[PDB]
RNA sequence: GAUGUCGGCUCAUCACAUCCUGGGGCUGAAGUAGGUCCCAAGGGUAUGGCUGUUCGCCAUUUAAAGUGGUACGCGAGCUGG
RNA sequence: GUGAAGAGGGAAACAACCCAGACCGCCAGCUAAGGUCCCAAAGUCAUGGUUAAGUGGGAAACGAUGUGGGAAGGCCCAGACAGCCAGGAUGUUGGCUUAGAAGCAGCCAUCAUUUAAAGAAAGCGUAAUAGCUCACUGGUCGAGUCGGCCUGCGCGGAAGAU
């Protein structure tokens, strides 16, 4: 159903995942297929609106990032100590 | 604001009206606001000495010809 | 508020008018004479056994003047007749205490005629089955 | 309530915690308590919540707890000084600790699982938030 | 009638209504219904 | 929230005169009916009312409607005049006017000395019946309220002055 | 958008009924009361009339979507229409039976195959006649409204002018 | 290198979280009466016995016989009972 | 670490806090933490967001019809949002129960009738019917609104010896 785009991580290590979190954006990562773990920053208040509904995580996404496309469900949420906001989500390709 | 005081008798604070202040000798409400903003005891009585506020309309410092000042 | 109601509820035995008690107190409150709904209520039922449990629906304007409809009896009242049961079970469908074949409702039906809203014998049958389901009596076809 | 059936030793040291919990998420239900922060229950509030959601939710579905009071705490009387070893034992601790779900359910209709934990949440000494599992 | 704090509706016409820093129950179906504080 | 949106709209022949803040609405068949707006702001256009913000004030939508809805009320003041039949249930109190004086009781030995302002005017059927006559929708119910001040309508035998809204459920006695 | 389909799908159904109706019937009453209704509901799917009460949203949204002749001037306001597309003599009929038991002047129209038939020629056609002379009144009907009503119409504004 | 008490006389003062009148809301309050009760420091708030007694018991007045603090008020005031 | 064994600045005076490690004298400048309307040295700052509490600048449980922004999303002139009026019906006054039993005293029924329409009833009340609003329908009504979630701001709770 939901249609989304995502950027690659230009930095990795606990520094630059703060500063994404002190600006309203947090992390995520797309794993399976027959090729590598991909990646990516989101924009916690543009996705957080979109999964109230369940097809975010029940039906196939379309995710661009540098015009490419190759199909993706959502994965297992990790949440912030005493906040809902999404601290990182993993997604499998579908 | 009740311009709270206990002089020396009967349980309660005492306290006198925002009322009053303006609607019976007009010229207290600026001088116990200006009051606070100077420095210690006698410097500051110096200086509150030289605010007149009077009833009001019917000022008498006409010969010492007052500049007029809008804030 | 203006206090006029539509269609107030009233069940009392034709011979049983003459007292307040079989009345109740309603009437009372909402400025309708026992006396006067007395004579009302006697116009209606002089070809009604005594005893036998009249309807009456009533509608109050404003200055508790009064308008009455009586009507000949119920189809619940007809239904425990035809399947020969004195009282329900107080359990519609798990609870039975007879049986009534749909030849009997639709006598039911046309005796009903006048009272009935019904576009059809058909729907007017249709209506009496879930009072016959209410008083624990299977409607078969 | 739940407690463990029997321990190693009778007495053990007070604790705190570090500042994060591991069963955040919800896991054994579809739905559950999430504690926000950090403190002590005196499993008095264990009673008391269960209590609370069985008479709001009674025979539709069922509840799961996940607090259960390990650890033994002592007070010290006060005719006893300090530094005189440990005091009378008092009362038996639950430690909840930042993001530790509380209760949780799945049986139970969502809607009358969310009024029966805001009524286990005004026996609890501290503000909480409800939290929902999704599809993962 | 009580004081009380916190507010919860006991009848479907129970306005509740914050005149100034303080809510009142203010009802137009029971004079009941008037709690000072919620 | 519908009427917060209402565009008002005044009738032919009133005379919509504008300050800015105080509105005050004149015409022919009635005097003093006015508004001054202070949490919210109207412009008046011809004679489309639009509702803003003021300056100093935080709530939106919350005043917007009570505006729209006051400014309403005083165009009907001057057009028709509202409503006027005022009486009372309950034996030896009563609500007789006189003049400009209403006359009633309540075992006190003082007279009670409820009185008309110099605005309004009102005569009498009955000892009961009291009909107030004038233009402006606070005023009739602002000198009702005085005279309720102490005859309310009460919940369980309900006697008080009866007038617009009124707050009587009955109650039961001692149950027996 | 709605999310259902039964407030837009009861707005094409009553224009297309309507439009054919051979007799209908327009009248005003924001609350009918349920009693004399209730009952001429009944009587209406005895005689093979049709009877809706009917929004001002539909009714407005109606002439949007459909083109209608003589039924879309008597739509203002709270309005009931019964209409029949068979036994048009019934439509009109219903009103005379209803009308014992109300106002009569509560008719605003009729429609008679697509002519508009005035308040007071309805009356004639609620007269129900057997066959012979009920079709030599039904064409009575029809003539008379083609061309003698533009007459009839262009003298009844003049006589409440006319001063003497 | 000193903040020192009970009980008893004298003299008090401050917080109102009011014993009470005074204006008013509710009541499963008709009115009476009881239950519920907000506002409010302004003001009044008893005496003999026994005992070294705070507290106890008893007799009694008045519409009435308060709540909290004071080096658990007060020997640079009184007395060792 | 700091005081102890250290001045000064900030905090209202505050041994241990934040900044800093005082040779001495400097009527020379910058900068730190902290400040910048006056006490008191400097911003009543420029640009945009929001709020009624002296909240700000005093704290919780808890609670509702307190108020705005935002994106995703339902409703959305095919009439909203949801109040007021009018209708509030047929079986039916369901069954049992009871003086009588009427949606609402209790328990079981959770359905059916001409219908564009009216729950065998959401909330009150009644010793209990009675009286009442209510959706839905159809008048008024002609445009924004709310639930989920992120986000600013409020609230009463918050009464003691000067």
């Amino acid at each position: 159903m939901f249609t989304i785009n995502a950027e690659v991580r230009k930095e990795q290590g606990k520094g630059a995942s703060r500063r994404l979190r002190a600006a309203n954006k947090f992390p995520a990562i797309i794993y399976g297929g027959k090729e590598a773990p991909l990646a990516i920053e989101l924009d916690h208040d543009k996705v957080m609106n979109m999964q109230a509904k369940a097809e975010f995580y029940s039906e196939v996404l379309t995710i661009v990032v540098d015009g490419k496309e190759i199909k993706v469900k959502a994965q297992d949420v990790q949440r912030h100590p005493y906040k809902p906001k999404l601290q990182h989500i993993d997604f499998v390709r579908a | 604001k009740v311009y709270y005081h206990h002089t020396g008798h009967i349980g309660g604070i005492k306290q006198a009206t925002f009322e009053e202040m303006i609607a019976r000798r007009p010229e207290r409400v600026i001088e116990i606001a200006v009051k606070g903003m100077l420095p210690k005891g006698p410097l500051g009585r110096a200086m509150f000495r030289k605010l007149k506020v009077y009833a009001g309309n019917e000022h008498n410092h006409a010969a010492q010809q007052p500049q007029v000042l809008d804030i | 508020a203006k206090k006029v109601q539509a269609y107030v509820k009233l069940q009392v035995a034709a011979g049983m008018a003459n007292p307040s008690p079989p009345v109740g107190p309603a009437l009372g409150q909402q400025g309708v004479n026992i006396m006067e709904f007395c004579k009302a209520f006697n116009a209606k039922t002089d070809s009604i056994e005594k005893g036998l449990p009249i309807p009456v629906v009533i509608t109050v304007y404003a200055d508790r003047s009064f308008t009455f409809v009586t009507k000949t009896p119920p189809a619940a009242v007809l239904l425990k007749k035809a399947a020969g049961i004195k009282s329900g079970s107080g359990k519609p469908n798990k609870d039975k205490v007879g049986k009534i074949s749909r030849a009997q409702l639709q006598e039911i039906a046309q005796t009903k005629a006048a009272d009935m809203t019904g576009a059809d014998i058909e729907a007017m049958t249709r209506s009496i089955e879930g009072t016959a389901r209410s008083m624990g009596l299977v409607v078969e076809d | 309530m739940l407690q463990p059936k029997r321990t190693k030793f009778r007495k053990m040291h007070k604790g705190r915690n570090r500042g994060l919990a591991q069963g955040t998420d919800v896991s054994f239900g579809s739905f559950g308590l999430k504690a926000v922060g950090r403190g002590r229950l005196t499993a008095r509030q264990i009673e008391a919540a269960r209590r609370a959601m069985t008479r709001a939710v009674k025979r539709q579905g069922k509840i799961w707890i996940r607090v259960f009071p390990d650890k033994p705490i002592t007070e010290k009387p006060l005719a006893v000084r300090m530094g005189k070893g440990k005091g009378n034992v008092e009362y038996w601790v639950a430690l909840i600790q930042p993001g530790k779900v509380l209760y949780e359910m799945d049986g139970v209709p969502e809607e009358l699982a969310r009024e029966a934990f805001k009524l286990a949440a005004a026996k609890l000494p501290i503000k909480t938030t409800f939290v929902t599992k999704t599809v993962m | 009638m009580k004081v009380r704090a916190s507010v919860k509706k006991l009848c479907r016409n129970c306005k509740i209504v914050k005149r100034d820093g303080v809510i009142r129950v203010i009802c137009s179906a029971e004079p009941k219904h008037k709690q000072r504080q919620g | 929230s519908r009427v917060a949106k209402a565009p008002v709209v005044v009738p032919a022949g009133v005379d919509v005169k504008i300050n800015g803040q105080v509105i005050t609405i004149k015409g022919k068949n009635g005097e003093l009916t006015r508004t001054l707006n202070d949490a919210v702001e109207v412009k008046h256009a011809d004679n489309t009312l639009t509702f803003g913000p003021r300056d100093g004030y935080a709530d939106g939508w919350a005043q917007a409607g009570t505006a729209r809805a006051l400014l309403n009320s005083m165009v009907i003041g001057v057009t028709e005049g509202f409503t006027k039949k005022l009486q009372l249930v309950g034996v030896g109190y009563r609500a007789a006017v006189k003049g400009n004086v209403i006359n009633l009781s309540l075992g006190f030995s003082h007279p009670v000395d409820h009185q008309l302002p110099a605005g309004i005017t009102a005569e009498c059927p009955t000892q009961t019946e009291i009909v107030l006559k004038g233009a402006d929708k606070q005023v009739i119910g602002q000198v009702a309220a005085d005279l309720r001040a102490y005859r309310r309508p009460e919940p369980y035998k309900g006697k008080g002055v009866r007038y617009a809204d009124e707050v009587v459920r009955t109650k039961e006695a001692k149950k027996k | 958008a709605l999310n259902l389909q039964d407030k837009q799908a009861i707005v094409a159904e009553v224009s297309e009924v309507a439009k054919g109706a051979l007799s209908a019937v327009v009248a005003d009453s924001r609350g009918v009361t349920v009693d004399k209704m209730t009952e001429l509901r009944k009587a209406g799917r005895e005689a093979g009339v049709y009877m809706r009460v009917v929004r001002n949203t539909l009714l407005r949204r109606a002439v949007e979507g459909t083109p209608f002749e003589c039924l879309k001037d008597a739509f203002v306001g709270p309005t009931l229409i019964a209409y029949s597309m068979e036994h048009p003599g019934a439509a009109a009929r219903l009103f005379k039976e209803f009308a014992k038991a109300n106002a009569k002047f509560e008719v605003k129209a009729a429609a008679f195959e697509g002519e508009l038939i005035p308040a007071s020629q309805i009356d004639r056609l609620a007269t129900l006649p057997t066959y012979e002379e009920a079709i030599a009144r039904l064409m009575a009907t029809m003539k008379e409204a083609s061309a003698g009503k533009l007459v009839r119409t262009l003298a009844a504004v003049r006589d409440a002018k006319e001063a003497a």
